[PDB]
């Protein structure tokens, strides 16, 4: 399978640049050059291991996208919160258990 | 590009067992792998399977409560625990890899030699050695009775007869113990002048006994 | 779920014989499928991926057509080699294999009918076993019965076949019948009928108790 | 359920469901995020000839859409305007709120007459058709997409 | 001698996991949208059928007050909200040791 | 707060939202679900001039539509085309993303004219309307629905009695 | 790092998102609620000439709306009817689930003639307009409005 090592993603971030006076909405920016760009490089598990992992995860997303009637779902990064809260602190958290996470 | 499952084993009634799959001459990771088994006179049965990189697991409606799958890609060896077995589980399983796509299908070009499992759970149990005395060309057998569990093998003086020689295959029983019979057909004239001695060899119950057939009124 | 059928279970054929095996999906899986092929004792072996194309190793002769519902596995010309029993997998659905297809080669022979009493150290133990022996036949197909007293006799009995030898060709056939000592010795006679396709007449070989 | 990588040190490794690590650590939501990945860096070949045998049209499929914050440069796009011999549009327009993708060096346009067996296209290899962060299984009329999958993984940014 | 209630349920749902399969998730050559679903049955039982009729005809009331409220005109966040309560309420707070609302035992 | 029933052993009850019980567990979000149950299953007689009374026009009141993942077979379902006497249609077209019901036994055909006082068409009762996984508080224009109710509920992992 | 104010002793007190307190006390998702608060509040002119100068058009910026449970009862409320020479349509009609104010003592309407040089019309300032229960960037054609800005409290 042909990786290229080298990942040029372009992606916006809201807690890493505040600029300030650029969220005006008559002088904000425009629809292209909201984007901004980042270059991973010198790595050669990270960058390879995500492209196997997304060609993975559309299996269960086809699923999960066939079971929801909603046309565009934004909730699928707000369930996984959910649900890595749920695993440990849902029940009853016993000290010193396998699945409570409590430490004296 | 070859695949190695464990040898034997034998378990008892919702016992837990293991099954190590090996793998090595190619890339592990790459491919998923999935579990299929053979019962004995029956069609091959899909197991398990789980994705290449593993955070996937798919389990069968039947196998989804009592089986566990689970893979390292540094060992490059599949691991399925086997929890809650039952006699209907007992089968030959097999571990395989992807023949074309790349941790998207389920294809299997190679598979392994397979992994015999048996949950007929029976306490080990010498065979007793039945002769069945010829009649009037004739013939002649032996019969094994109440076994436990496989392999018996049979030869005829220690292999000096290789030739007319029928092993049939085991039957089981309603009571869960094996029988074998063994027959073998020789001239008549030769009957009365040759001595014909069949041998069991059972290692689990450590019963090698060699029974003569002899023709009497 | 979804579970495909298989026309052929065993189908007589010789060398050089074009052999055509019919695996039809109740769904439509469209084209995806696949053919195996299991020798005695062998793990399975990869013959055919998407009815399309074949995996590289295995010999052209090999060849497979259909779409949707529809399968077909062709073989132009048979080889020694060949003998296996042959599954159909479609990915579509839940992993489901065939009933399976095994091939032979179908000359005729007669059966030769073999019975012997129970053992006279196994009467000791207190359980009796009638063996019913057939030898030498092909083709495969035979049906075995047993009558006790002119009564069949039916769920009491026990049959395994061998495999096909090598050099003669032929198969074999053992039924056994096991009754406790006392039902052994409430019936006199004990009979086993056999049928087969060389024999026109069913022969029926009989033995008295105690004799 | 939903496969979710994480990283501990400049590595991925997969933590399965059923398992319970509590030396992972969820600090906010700002640790998630979606990250799609184009098929150019897979290595199957980017010519028209072979992207539009891997599209066909389908119907009796409703359309999905899934968001993804960070996306990959594309080397190549595709835009789309087909029309059949009657003028009628094969492609749906374009929603509210949906654009191109927004970095492409190569926009392939490609104009020409073909019958449509469906109402909307879909991958056949199952690969989604990227957009400006939304993710659809369904072509749109005139709009620069790229072939692409989208990933979910977990992100240990400060200790 | 209260027949009004149906014991037997044949419920007509989605599949999540039911399917572990991975040559047909793609939609073309997916099932159709009105072949997607599963059917069940669920017989033999008195008590959980009925109260699952009581349950909702009574949670409507409720849920109409919600949607009014609400200005969204399809809402899918009402099932995965009451997680969020779930939560908040035991952990929510300072979690004491062997009390009430805090649920540790040690 | 919505009502949210529990499951118990071989016993159900609801829980109160004020109530902190810590044996209840919830591994994770796959063990909530919504269900839809159909009022014509309980306790009514299902006839067409009874349905007719049972809906009502209304207008100044937005519609609201709250999806449910789980549904029952309708025997008898309902598709409305009616019209005003100058011909205008008195029910919205369906939007996007909606559905007719996946399982009618048997679907009734309404085709009338009425006075349609109102832009939109609510039920007296209060009933939700049943779709493909959405349910509406208005009526939508040629498409096939059933009247319904929905609930949420906690579905146990050890044993699995839904799904 | 949205900014999210609590109120514990009737005091503003100020959460960085470093910090960690645990005194503070979460029992339920209505005790969040989000408030927002007019313009009229902050002594900016409340007549029709300033509130005009404010807005202006622009394109290439897409349009984002985003919900607030809690509003307040306005003075002024502006609705826009304006066209182009050419009577084209300077701003777009208003989306299906968004309705007028609720509460104006007064509505002022403006119908005239504009350049309308661009898409959408935005507010220089940066402040958001309000809708029912929807705060929107850009302006809807006959649609009530009123300038405000949104918060995000915790109620104890
Ligand atoms: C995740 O990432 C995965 C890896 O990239 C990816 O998996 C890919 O899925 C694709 C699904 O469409 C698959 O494409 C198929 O390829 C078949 C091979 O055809 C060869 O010839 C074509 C025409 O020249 C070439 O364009 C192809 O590249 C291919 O050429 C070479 O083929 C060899 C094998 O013969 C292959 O070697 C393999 O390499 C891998 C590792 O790379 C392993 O080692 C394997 O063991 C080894 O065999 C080469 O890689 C390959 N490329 C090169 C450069 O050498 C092709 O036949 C398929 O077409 C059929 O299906 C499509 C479905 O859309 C139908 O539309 C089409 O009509 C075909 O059906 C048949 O058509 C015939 C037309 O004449 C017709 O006569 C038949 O009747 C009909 N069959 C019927 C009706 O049953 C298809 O294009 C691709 O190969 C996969 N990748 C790899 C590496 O294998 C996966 O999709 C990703 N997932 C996501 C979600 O993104
Ligand atoms: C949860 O599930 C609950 C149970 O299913 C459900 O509760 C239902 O609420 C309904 C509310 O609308 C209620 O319907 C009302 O029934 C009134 C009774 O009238 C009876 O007689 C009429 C004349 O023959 C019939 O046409 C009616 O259909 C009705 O039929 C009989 O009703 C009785 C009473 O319930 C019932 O007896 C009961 O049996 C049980 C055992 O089965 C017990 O023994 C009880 O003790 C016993 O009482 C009979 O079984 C039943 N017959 C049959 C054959 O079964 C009716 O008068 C109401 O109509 C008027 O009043 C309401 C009040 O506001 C108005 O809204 C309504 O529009 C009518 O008022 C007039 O309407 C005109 C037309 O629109 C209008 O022009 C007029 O202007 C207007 N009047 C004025 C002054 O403006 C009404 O139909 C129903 O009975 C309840 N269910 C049951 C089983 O009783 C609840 O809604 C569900 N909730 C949710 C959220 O799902
Ligand atoms: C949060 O709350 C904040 C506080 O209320 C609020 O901030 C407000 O932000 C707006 C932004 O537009 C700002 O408005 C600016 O005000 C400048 C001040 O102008 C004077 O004079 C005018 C005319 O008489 C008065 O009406 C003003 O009130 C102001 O008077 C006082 O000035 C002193 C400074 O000396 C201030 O300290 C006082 O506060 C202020 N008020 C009082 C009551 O005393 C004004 O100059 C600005 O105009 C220029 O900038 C604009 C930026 O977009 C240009 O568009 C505009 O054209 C002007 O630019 C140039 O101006 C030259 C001046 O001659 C021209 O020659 C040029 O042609 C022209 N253009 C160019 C290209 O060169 C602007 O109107 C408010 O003043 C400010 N509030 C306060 C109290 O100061 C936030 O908006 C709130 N945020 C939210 C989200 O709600
Ligand atoms: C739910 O309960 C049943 C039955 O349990 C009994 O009956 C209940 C009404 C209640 O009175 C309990 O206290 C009783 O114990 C369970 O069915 C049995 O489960 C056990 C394992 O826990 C199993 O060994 C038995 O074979 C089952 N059959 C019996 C005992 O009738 C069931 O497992 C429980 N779980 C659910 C929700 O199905
Ligand atoms: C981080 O990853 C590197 C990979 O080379 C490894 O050597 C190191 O032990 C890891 N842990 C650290 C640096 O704490
Ligand atoms: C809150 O502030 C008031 C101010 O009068 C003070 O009296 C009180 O002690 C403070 N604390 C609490 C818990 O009310």
């Amino acid at each position: 399978p042909k990786c290229n090592p080298n990942l040029h993603y372009w992606t916006t971030q809201d807690e890493g640049a505040a600029i300030g006076l650029a969220w005006i909405p008559y002088f904000g920016p425009a629809a292209e050059g909201i984007y901004i760009e980042g270059l991973m490089h010198n790595q050669d598990g990270l960058i390879c291991g995500l492209r196997q992992l997304a060609n993975e995860t559309t299996q269960a997303l086809q699923l999960f996208l066939r079971a929801t009637t909603e046309l565009r779902t934004f909730s699928i990064l707000n369930r996984k919160a959910i649900d890595f809260l749920l695993q440990r602190w849902g029940g009853t958290c016993h000290i010193l258990g396998p699945d409570c996470c409590i430490e004296p | 590009v070859q695949l190695v499952q464990s040898g034997v084993t034998l378990v008892q009634p919702g016992g837990s067992l293991r099954v190590s799959c090996a793998a090595s001459g190619f890339t592990f990771s790459s491919y998923a792998m999935s579990w299929v088994r053979q019962a004995p006179g029956k069609g091959l049965e899909w197991v398990s399977a789980i994705s290449g990189l593993g955070g996937s697991t798919y389990y069968a409606d039947s196998v989804k409560g009592r089986f566990t799958i689970s893979r390292d890609n540094s060992k490059n060896t599949l691991y399925l625990q086997m929890n809650s077995l039952r006699a209907e589980d007992t089968a030959v399983y097999y571990c395989a890899k992807d023949h074309r796509v790349w941790a998207a299908g389920y294809h299997f070009d190679y598979w392994g030699q397979g992994a015999l499992v048996t949950v007929s759970s029976a306490s080990t149990k010498g065979p007793s050695v039945f002769p069945l005395a010829p009649s009037s060309t004739a013939a002649l057998g032996c019969l094994v009775k109440d076994y436990f569990p496989e392999p018996v093998t049979v030869s005829w003086n220690s292999g000096a007869l290789t030739s007319g020689v029928h092993t049939f295959p085991a039957v089981l029983q309603s009571s869960g113990l094996y029988s074998l019979s063994s027959v073998v057909t020789v001239p008549s004239s030769s009957l009365g002048t040759q001595t014909y001695i069949c041998n069991v060899n059972h290692k689990p119950s450590n019963t090698k006994v060699d029974k003569k057939v002899e023709p009497k009124s | 779920d979804i579970v495909l059928t298989q026309s052929p279970s065993t189908l007589s054929a010789s060398v050089g014989d074009r052999v055509t095996i019919t695996c039809r999906a109740s769904q439509s899986i469209s084209s995806w499928l696949a053919w195996y092929q299991q020798k005695p004792g062998e793990a399975p072996k990869l013959l055919i991926s998407d009815a399309s194309s074949l995996e590289s190793g295995v010999p052209s002769r090999f060849s497979g057509s259909g779409s949707g519902t529809e399968f077909t596995l062709t073989i132009s010309s048979l080889q020694p080699d060949d003998f296996a029993t042959y599954y159909c997998q479609q990915y579509y659905s839940s992993p489901t294999f065939g009933g399976g297809t095994k091939v032979e080669i179908k000359t005729v022979a007669a059966p030769s009918v073999f019975i012997f009493p129970p053992s006279d150290e196994q009467l000791k133990s207190g359980t009796a076993s009638v063996v019913c022996l057939l030898n030498n036949f092909y083709p495969r197909e035979a049906k075995v019965q047993w009558k006790v007293d002119n009564a069949l006799q039916s769920g009491n009995s026990q049959e395994s076949v061998t495999e096909q030898d090598s050099k003669d060709s032929t198969y074999s056939l053992s039924s056994t019948l096991t009754l406790s000592k006392a039902d052994y010795e409430k019936h006199k006679v004990y009979a086993c009928e056999v049928t087969h396709q060389g024999l026109s007449s069913p022969v029926t070989k009989s033995f008295n108790r105690g004799e | 359920s939903i496969p979710l990588g994480v990283i501990h040190n400049s590595t991925l490794q997969v933590s399965d469901v059923d398992k319970l690590v509590c030396r992972d650590k969820l600090s906010s939501t700002n640790q998630l995020r979606s990250v799609g990945l184009n098929l150019e860096g897979n290595g199957v070949a980017t010519d028209v000839p072979s992207a539009t045998k891997r599209w066909g049209f389908r119907s009796g499929v409703p359309p999905k859409v899934v968001n993804y914050e960070a996306g990959e440069w594309a080397e190549n796009c595709y835009n789309l305007e087909i029309k059949k011999p009657d003028g009628s549009e094969c492609l749906p327009a374009a929603p509210d709120g949906i654009r191109g993708f927004p970095r492409c060096r190569y926009v392939h346009k490609v104009s020409g007459t073909g019958p449509c067996a469906g109402d909307f296209a879909f991958h056949k290899e199952g690969a989604f058709f990227l957009y400006d962060r939304l993710a659809s299984t369904v072509i749109y009329r005139g709009t620069t997409f790229a072939e692409g999958v989208v990933a979910f993984l977990i992100l240990p940014q400060a200790k």
